[PDB]
RNA sequence: GGGGAGUACGGUCGCAAGAUUAAAACUCAAAUGAAUUGACGGGGGCCCGCACAAGCGGUGGAGCAUGUGGUUUAAUUCGAUGCAACGCGAAGAACCUUACCUACUCUUGACAUCCAGAGAACUUUUCAGAGAUGAAUUGGUGCCUUCGGGAACUCUGAGACAGGUGCUGCAUGGCUGUCGUCAGCUCGUGUUGUGAAAUGUUGGGUUAAGUCCCGCAACGAGCGCAACCCUUAUCCUUGUUUGCCAGCGAGUAAUGUCGGGAACUCCAGGGAGACUGCCGGUGAUAAACCGGAGGAAGGUGGGGAUGACGUCAAGUCAUCAUGGCCCUUACGAGUAGGGCUACACACGUGCUACAAUGGCGCAUACAGAGGGCGGCCAACUUGCGAAAGUGAGCGAAUCCCAAAAAGUGCGUCGUAGUCCGGAUUGGAGUCUGCAACUCGACUCCAUGAAGUCGGAAUCGCUAGUAAUCGUGGAUCAGAAUGCCACGG
């Protein structure tokens, strides 16, 4: 039914997670490289609060940026060396703190995901996130947990929204992220939206 | 895909880089206007014997993140399904939704 | 757009490539001393 | 308490019809009143959509293409099924793909981690076999040094494990269709009600719009509407090659050819512009409405993107993911040949026709958009031609694809099964590919079927639309009547 919030706003208010020019030949290889890098970094930085891996390719190299809540947990030499291997090009790795990590849709969902994997009440997890966000100064937030909720034999979808989340407004700075809590009943999806205020003036 | 269907294509890609020179050379005898008809036949014969999987025709372009055989796009290397999911996440550079 | 059927349902993406000539990560320089 | 039942039997009354009095067995866990919210009504009112009407062109009929069903088949894999499945998944099944079938083959395995030991990897060249594989044959045997070592690859063995397009979409995630871009869907607080709830959101106008304005026990707010985004109309500014050529001089068989120009077309960055802003009228001085000026543009300018809360246990476990289930010398794995292309037929969607607003030959004109390196292929020569030689240029405003076609000009056909139509088939080829028998496209030669505008019925379209005309693209070795897109 609904367009991806990051998708529609690419170019308008939402930057790209990959910035490199390639001509068709390279383009598809560069893309597969990036996937391997992301799949690796994500798989290693599971307990490092990872949101967003931005992959530049400055000439014949690969700069990564692990935006993280935990620059401490990030080791970096090994990552740098590992990326450099997969990409097959002299890799850099930069780190960026996610300063307010409970106003980050990716982490917020990852949190709720963890909590639901530890067997927490879905309403409890959902609701705490909403409050933390709206306290830290979210202009709004929605969270929709979908699946077999409390291991129900029928899957349903509950969602809580506080503040505005004006998805049809393109100048709106909405952060979206799907997470998945993998549990004994099945997969449980955690969509999270976080409206951080309309950006007048464009990108 | 099934893990074997993926495996079949790794092998094919291996077997095409291996024999490219040989195949191409053979083929470039089953052709040469001022070649010998007798040697032409010998080139035909050797190209029957080379591993079939060394034919590049026998490769099916498949999705790099899954292995979907249909729905492919060369520019990216992914199926429609993965191209989209990548684009929306902002992981394909330059590529946004288009209206005109 | 659909994982299965729904053929009329479709997204349309573009990659625009900008090109500038000056005649003395994302940008592809190609200097041509002629 | 509801049924049994105002019934049976008895009595009384009646001419009778029947009335009146009035049980029980048995049976059910309710029956019921009022009110609430929905849904529904062949109830009412008021409105909107190519909904109908008004038109225009189709389908249904023909031949083909394509999909589906059915049937057939060893197998004709699996899925999609009213709208909202049926040129759908599939943006391209000869092999591969492939999930199926038949046959040949292997079980720690095609793929993965772990462990141990051995061998660099690899390279020929060879026999057997449909091939998978197996046994023979040579060259090479490097890295990194703790130097019994690093790696890495190959191979074999070990059992943990692997594997499954197996099942469940009625266990799921994610994604999607649908109502429908319909104007709705709700909440907080307050108020009303014993309460379900109501109010807000109704009402008077208005709007594309729960759009806005007034009223009003509501006052505010949220998701939707609109706007913000892309594109298209016009203008300005900055720049000027690979595009431009007004004024420039000089050429060529012609060439923007080339000096030169920065004007213009254009390209692309930045701005300007449209707001009912202005005028008149109308209405409640409201909202707004009708009309006018200016203006490239007028009332949302045109088009796109953008799909509220939900509905259909809607679709998808076969993209992927995943709970459970199931299979693990087989429901896993390799290969070869079939098959998915079969056909008594039915349907859906298309294409091409039936001709003169045409065909046919000749002459001649005007596009947009896009793609291109194992690619696009100029020129030349050869061939009736497909093409082949052969040979530039171009990773591209440069070169190439590349020719626009409908049009116009002049002949011819003479209105018919034709100078309509193009099926089918015979024959000769080209090309791609290891390979075109099943089962490719294309060319040439010949062959010249159905069809003479299509029942009932039914579909699309309100303007640069429909209709018609070509053109490009993805997928792609090859294969487009489909699909996406572009202009006339």
């Amino acid at each position: 039914q609904k367009v991806h919030p990051n998708g529609i706003r690419l170019g308008i208010v939402k930057p790209w997670n990959a910035t490199w020019f390639a001509n068709t030949k390279d383009f598809a290889d560069n893309l597969d490289g990036d996937f391997k890098v992301r799949q690796f970094l994500t798989g290693e930085l599971k307990k490092a609060s990872l949101s967003r891996i931005v992959i530049e390719r400055p000439a014949k190299s690969i700069r990564v940026t692990i935006h993280t809540a935990r620059p401490g947990v990030v080791d970096v030499e090994k990552l740098r060396a590992a990326v450099a291997k997969i990409a097959g090009v002299p890799a850099q790795i930069n780190i960026a703190e996610v300063r307010k990590p409970e106003l980050d849709a990716q982490l917020v969902g990852d949190s709720i995901a963890s909590q639901l994997e530890r067997r927490v009440m879905f309403r409890r997890a959902m609701k705490r996130a909403v409050q933390n966000a709206m306290r830290l100064g979210a202009k709004g937030i929605k969270v929709e947990v979908s699946g077999r909720l409390g291991g129900a034999e029928i899957a349903r979808s509950e969602w809580y929204r506080e503040g505005r989340v004006p998805l049809h407004t393109l100048r709106a700075d909405i952060d979206y992220a799907t997470s998945s809590a993998h549990t004994q009943y099945g997969v449980i999806g955690i969509k999270t939206w976080i409206f951080k205020g309309e950006i007048l003036g464009g990108m | 895909a099934k893990n074997s269907m993926k495996a079949r294509e790794a092998k094919r890609a291996k077997l095409v880089a291996k024999f490219a020179e040989k195949r191409s050379a053979l083929k470039a005898i089953i052709s040469d206007v001022n070649a010998s008809e007798e040697d032409r036949w010998n080139a035909v014969l050797k190209l029957q014997s080379l591993p079939r999987d060394s034919s590049a025709s026998r490769q099916r372009n498949r999705c790099n993140q899954t292995g979907r055989p249909h729905g492919y796009l060369r520019k990216f290397g992914l199926s429609r399904i993965k191209v989209r999911e990548a684009c929306m996440k902002g992981e394909i550079p330059g590529l946004r939704k288009a209206s005109w | 757009i659909s994982p299965h059927v729904n053929k009329k349902a479709r997204d349309q993406y573009e990659i625009r490539t900008h090109k500038r000539l000056i005649d003395i990560a994302g940008v592809d320089v190609q200097i041509s001393l002629g």
